[PDB]
C-alpha cells in the first residue's frame, strides 16, 4: 500500500469508464435500453420519442 | 366467448405471417401498442396468449 496514490489514480479512471459503459444499460424511462430493440420493433412517430 | 370468461389461447412453435392479417380491409378496430404492427414480420415471439 506504499504505493497508494498511483493505484488510487487508476482505479478512479477504472471506475469512471466502468460507470459509463454500465449507464448504457439503463432505460432512462424508455421501454427499452437497447436503441435495435426499439429500431426493429416500434414506428417512427414513437420510435423517435 | 364473452368478457368475463375470456379465453387465454396459447399461439407458439409456428411460422407468423402477419402480413395478410394487416392487408384485411374488413377490421373495425386495429391498433398496437408495444410495437409497429408492421415489424411484427421481422421478430421473432413465443408464448403469445390470444
Amino acid at each position: 500500500s506504499a504505493l497508494g496514490k498511483l493505484q488510487d489514480v487508476v482505479n478512479q479512471n477504472a471506475q469512471a469508464l466502468n460507470t459509463l459503459v454500465k449507464q448504457l444499460s439503463s432505460n432512462f424511462g424508455a421501454i427499452s435500453s437497447v436503441l435495435n430493440d426499439i429500431l426493429s420493433r416500434l414506428d417512427p412517430p414513437e420510435a423517435e420519442v | 366467448a364473452s368478457v368475463y370468461a375470456w379465453n387465454r389461447k396459447r399461439i407458439s412453435n409456428c411460422v407468423a405471417d402477419y402480413s395478410v392479417l394487416y392487408n384485411s380491409a374488413s377490421f373495425s378496430t386495429f391498433k398496437c401498442y408495444g410495437v409497429s404492427p408492421t415489424k411484427l414480420n421481422d421478430l421473432c415471439f413465443t408464448n403469445v396468449y390470444a
